[PDB]
RNA sequence: UGAACUAUGCCUGGGCAGGGCGAAGCCAGGGGAAACUCUGGUGGAGGCCCGCCGCGGUCCUGACGUGCAAAUCGGUCGUCC
RNA sequence: AGCAGUUGAACAUGGGUGAGCCGGUCCUAAGGGACGGGCCUACGCCGUUCGGAGGGGAGGGCCC
RNA sequence: GACGCAAACGAACCCGGAGAUGCCGGCGGGUGCCCCGGGAAAGAGUUCUCUUUUCUUUGUGAAGGGCAGGGCGCCCUGGAACGGGUUCGCCCCGAGAGAGGGGCCCGCGCCCUGGAAAGCGCCGCGCUUCUGGCGGCGUCCGGUGAGCUCUCGUCGGCCCUUGAAAAUCCGGGGGAGAAGGUGUAAAUCUCGCGCCGGGCCGUACCCAUAUCCGCAGCAGGUCUCCAAGGUGAACAGCCUCUGGCGUGUUGGAACAAGGCAGAGUAAGGGAAGUCGGCAAGUCAGAUCCGUAACUUCGGGAUAAGGAUUGGCUCUAAGGGCU
RNA sequence: UAGCAGCCAGCUUAGAACUGUCGCGGACCAGGGGAAUCCGACUGUUUAAUUAAAACAAAGCAUCGCGAAGGCCCUCGGCGGGUGUUGACGCGAUGUGAUUUCUGCCCAGUGCUCUGAAUGUCAAAGU
RNA sequence: UAGUGACGCGCAUGAAUGGAUGAACGAGAUUCCCACUGUCCCUACCUGCUAUCUAGCGAAACCACAGCCAAGGGAACGGGC
RNA sequence: AGGCGGGCUUCUGGCGUCAAGCGCCCCGCGGGGCGCGACCCGCCCCGGGGACAGCGUCAGGUGGGGAGUUUGACUGG
């Protein structure tokens, strides 16, 4: 047979992403001397829709302390920021939404987003719209953290990890129920070539290891073990249960 | 006065996307087209321009909220869960 | 077309002056040998890409 | 009636492909190729929406020929900021100024 | 060795008569004790309808079938913000 | 030139395209593709704003 | 005061603007075209009868100066409820309306320089390869429109769609520096004018029922711009003017059968034909009435089912300006 | 002062009389209709050159993997590359196919998955 | 022998290998009714372009030799014996 | 690779650019330079893992994702 269509999306011919049009890389302020021992002022400038992602990203500008220039960060625009307010950044900020400080300076139960998973990276974690993750519990003797990721695992991250306080903006995106194909086909349109989902079962056995036979019955049990090799790999990897539940 | 019984907005749609779903886009298409008042002016020009933007016609203010509505019933518990955590931080 | 390259010019310059009959005298010259040029195109018959 | 054509190469309605219809001292109407409207400048507080005043609005290097008070007003800020932003600046800075001097 | 055809994606341009039903919003006049209702007008929404160019190609299993054509022609027909 | 022709996009002999202000040239879009580095037994390939001691313009009379 | 004056020093560095933003809808300004009124001028057509008739022609470039017109969350005075202003729709106002007086922007419209000398229209004379030249007169006065396009504005609508980069150009912040000591100097965003230069390449023609592709002058295929009069809702169909053409690789004489097509027509019956209402036949626009079962209350629906329609002569209602 | 006079300007609507052979959307343009069954919800897409459909897609619904030293996938190769200018309201892999109403019993078989050196089988190296 | 409504020990219906239902929608499959019509009873007539004839021009598939039948025999259906 | 290890900015959609000042020194009232201002010392730029990931090479399991091939004969077809 020939390649599935899965594995044709690791060459990226054309299912790479369709980023013509996006405003750049939502990311916290590279970590310096300011937000290590105290704290920097920066006003948000706008509020701009990036195209391809939910949530809003806001162009805070701060102020450069070594030379006369004025940076300007895009970050992730947590829920409730508005242009002209100013946003706080480093250790000695205080606990305002907006503001980014790290989780070892927050109590316990705090609402963070834009979390980072090692000191440095400038926030990976809860950085989808209507997201967030809680600051669970702090341990001073091994200079640890924990806390609530949105998937419900809790994840044990550094206490220099920064974070911005509140949840993030665009929430509630996915209760709005999509009626029309062509609100999927221009969703998708600013993502990716990855919309029309033919199923395996409507193809021939040489495209996909469930088409074929005079029926549409898939034919083999669809949960396949997670060794499998590429191409015969389709349906529910690894999965533990099925059912309803 | 009133032209439609039930459907109000959605009567866009026709008869297509069922009955369910066609009620709760009214819910929502309500929400993201109404003008909210603007905490920063008193005027009713909070009108949504992109999704979790909303943005003011008066003193031009743009606010991050909710997608479909100005603020999520999430980010106003939140809000103040921070401002109760902040007040116990110093004391 | 009227957007022409100079090299694409100075091609088609040179297969419009090959396609020029051969001279009455060489046919005297060669006694009738060589009466017409075999290698006349036409432009509706034969294209030179 | 007469159905006049196209004067150069580009057959297409582009952005720059742009006519006028204009009657020429020989009793025809010819077309006549314009240049994009400009625009006038935008304050830079980037608050007021509406554009600048006493500017021309041209091309951007269109503005290489013309006279400096062509470009721009005798205030503080002119050609770069609205008149009423100016005298937000000028109180913002006088009275956060003041504040700094009840702290000591 | 080929994406001058075609399949999908990206960048940058171009194009799509005339009509029909007519949603939110708004104005006015009536009914109410409040909840809130009724009539007219306005407004111009939609993978909405008839439909030209366009783009497609149902039926006649028509014409043609050593053809105009190694897939075309006519009527009819689908769709046309 | 599927009849013809005193005709032709045929044949023969000559002639014809003139720019500072029309377009190319100039710019980067998708994208292609060097440089550093890595890889390949190799011809070479991967990769593209990242990565090398990657700065050969500006100013004050030798500074930056 | 918005901001205006012909100019009106200024580095590093910084900030900002323009380049540079979608689709759709409504409205308004301007051109082009069309139309109407001159019982307008110059030629032509018609005249058997009528026709102060019918047809054609009646002009201004870029750039600059001035002025209409359009737009403006631009300024000053002032202060609003008996709320007022205002759009087709909206929208606007104590974060300051209405009103009064100003400022700026766009002006592709009109006048002027250009510029009538030229271009068209008409008339006369000279001349027949210098001849293939010289003269005369005219190029006028208004109207509007649910008209059609183009364009500039303006207010909206839609998006789980937010609808490009860079060269290049400009303004501001900044005050490092430079200029002369009593008439000039530094510096000038030509600031009025003058002087010199602008190389290289493409440029003919066809652009499609004979200049491209399909073996061809192949009923196929191939990206766009301009686009008139009448009927009509129409860029539908039918007819006409400008422009183009000879019926699409041939003429002549016949009108048998049998074909293809004209979606030709038909007595009485009306699907009995046939696998099957295949085929084509009925219906069809518009106005006024009237529209069920069912339904997700949106629809069904142009449901179904009726009436009216020409021509001619009148009447009534719907405007603007002084 | 229950507004009038003068002038100008079009294009529509309604009613009435009269009239021709009861003919009048006169050519042209231009839906036959109704009662039901089957399938697909709809719009869209598809076998260029015999199949335009009940097939594919679809929104909705549901399951599955993965917190980045990761899930899925590419490359002969660089711990190179795609999703990723991404971070669970995300990406990847499947089935069903709008809305309404429901979705029962079976984990023995196959398959997936978890538990574990606490007992069998058990390679290379080491002893 | 079709269509529809019922009956169900159903060779071999059945619940996201989704069951039941369904307004609107369909160049999807099927049945009946009204109107309509040369589909038919049962064919006839007219017209355009051809066929036909003529001037000019002028191919191709095909072809063992060829071309009247009955019966007989024969490789069990001759054109030839 | 902008402040690591050891003994001074939260009221506003302003402003912040090569040092004012002080000390000392060198030239022709005019110039220039140095130090403090801007603490001292040091071994890795700063963080997160760390002899575990990973790499090279054998071994076992898994492996229709992929490769090669086979899938008897007789026979009232
Ligand atoms: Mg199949
Ligand atoms: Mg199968
Ligand atoms: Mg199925
Ligand atoms: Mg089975
Ligand atoms: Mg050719
Ligand atoms: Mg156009
Ligand atoms: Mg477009
Ligand atoms: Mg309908
Ligand atoms: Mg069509
Ligand atoms: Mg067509
Ligand atoms: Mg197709
Ligand atoms: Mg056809
Ligand atoms: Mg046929
Ligand atoms: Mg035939
Ligand atoms: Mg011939
Ligand atoms: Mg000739
Ligand atoms: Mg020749
Ligand atoms: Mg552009
Ligand atoms: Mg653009
Ligand atoms: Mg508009
Ligand atoms: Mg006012
Ligand atoms: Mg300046
Ligand atoms: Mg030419
Ligand atoms: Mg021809
Ligand atoms: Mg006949
Ligand atoms: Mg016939
Ligand atoms: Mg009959
Ligand atoms: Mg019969
Ligand atoms: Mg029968
Ligand atoms: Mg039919
Ligand atoms: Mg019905
Ligand atoms: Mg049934
Ligand atoms: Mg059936
Ligand atoms: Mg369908
Ligand atoms: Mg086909
Ligand atoms: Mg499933
Ligand atoms: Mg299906
Ligand atoms: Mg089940
Ligand atoms: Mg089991
Ligand atoms: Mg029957
Ligand atoms: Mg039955
Ligand atoms: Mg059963
Ligand atoms: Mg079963
Ligand atoms: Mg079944
Ligand atoms: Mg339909
Ligand atoms: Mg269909
Ligand atoms: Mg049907
Ligand atoms: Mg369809
Ligand atoms: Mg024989
Ligand atoms: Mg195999
Ligand atoms: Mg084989
Ligand atoms: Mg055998
Ligand atoms: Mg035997
Ligand atoms: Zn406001
Ligand atoms: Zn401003």
């Amino acid at each position: 047979g020939r390649v599935i269509r899965g594995q044709r999306k690791g060459a990226g011919s054309v299912f790479k992403a369709h980023v013509k049009h996006r405003k750049g890389a939502a990311k916290l302020r590279h970590i310096d001397f300011a937000e290590r021992h105290g704290y920097i002022k920066g006003i948000v400038k706008d509020i701009i829709h990036d195209p391809g992602r939910g949530a809003p990203l806001a162009k805070v500008m701060f102020r450069d302390p070594y030379r006369f220039k004025k940076r300007t960060e895009l970050f992730i625009a947590a829920e409730g920021i508005h242009t002209g307010q100013f946003i706080y950044c480093g250790k000695k900020a205080q606990l305002n939404i907006g503001n980014v400080l790290p989780v070892g300076t927050m109590p316990e139960g705090t609402i963070v987003c834009c979390l980072e998973e090692k000191p440095g990276d400038r926030g990976k974690l809860a950085r989808a719209s209507g997201n967030y993750a809680t600051v669970i519990s702090h341990n001073p003797e091994t200079k640890k953290s924990r806390v609530k990721l949105p998937s419900g695992s809790k994840k044990v991250i550094s206490s220099a990890n920064r974070a911005v306080v509140g949840v993030v903006a665009g929430g509630g995106r996915i209760d709005k129920p999509i009626l029309k194909a062509g609100r999927a086909y221009h969703k998708y349109k600013a993502k990716r070539n990855c919309w029309p989902r033919v199923r395996g079962v409507a193809m021939n056995p040489v495209e996909h290891p469930f088409g074929g036979g005079n029926h549409q019955h898939i034919g083999k049990p669809s949960t396949i073990r997670r060794d499998a090799p590429a191409g015969r790999k389709v349906g529910l990897i690894a999965a533990r249960r099925t059912g309803r539940l | 006065a009133k032209r439609t019984k039930k459907v109000g907005i959605v009567g866009k749609y026709g008869t297509r996307y069922g009955a369910s779903l066609r009620k709760m886009v009214k819910k929502i298409e309500i929400s993201q087209h109404a003008k909210y008042t603007c905490s920063f002016c008193g005027k009713t020009k909070m009108k949504r321009k992109a999704v979790g933007i909303w943005h003011c016609g008066s003193c031009m203010k743009t606010v991050a909220g909710g997608a479909w509505s100005y603020n999520t019933t999430s980010a106003v518990t939140v809000k103040s869960a921070i401002k109760r955590l902040k007040e116990l931080k110093d004391q | 077309a009227s957007h022409k390259t100079f090299r694409i010019k100075r091609f088609l310059a040179k297969k419009q002056k090959q396609n020029r009959p051969i001279p009455q005298w060489i046919r005297m010259k060669t006694g009738n040998k060589i009466r017409y040029n075999s290698k006349r195109r036409h432009w509706r018959r034969t294209k030179l890409g | 009636v007469q159905r006049l054509t196209y004067r150069r190469r580009l057959s297409y309605n582009t952005a720059s492909n742009k006519t006028r219809l204009s009657r020429t001292p020989g009793n025809r109407i010819v077309y006549l190729y314009t240049k994009k409207t400009g625009k006038s400048p935008k304050s830079a507080c980037g608050i007021c929406p509406g554009r600048l005043r006493g500017i021309r609005a041209v091309r951007p290097q269109v503005l290489m020929r013309l006279s400096k008070t062509k470009k721009h007003v005798s205030r503080a800020y002119g050609g770069s900021m609205c008149a009423k932003c100016v005298r937000d600046r000028i109180k913002r800075a006088f009275l956060i100024e003041e504040q700094k001097i009840v702290v000591k």
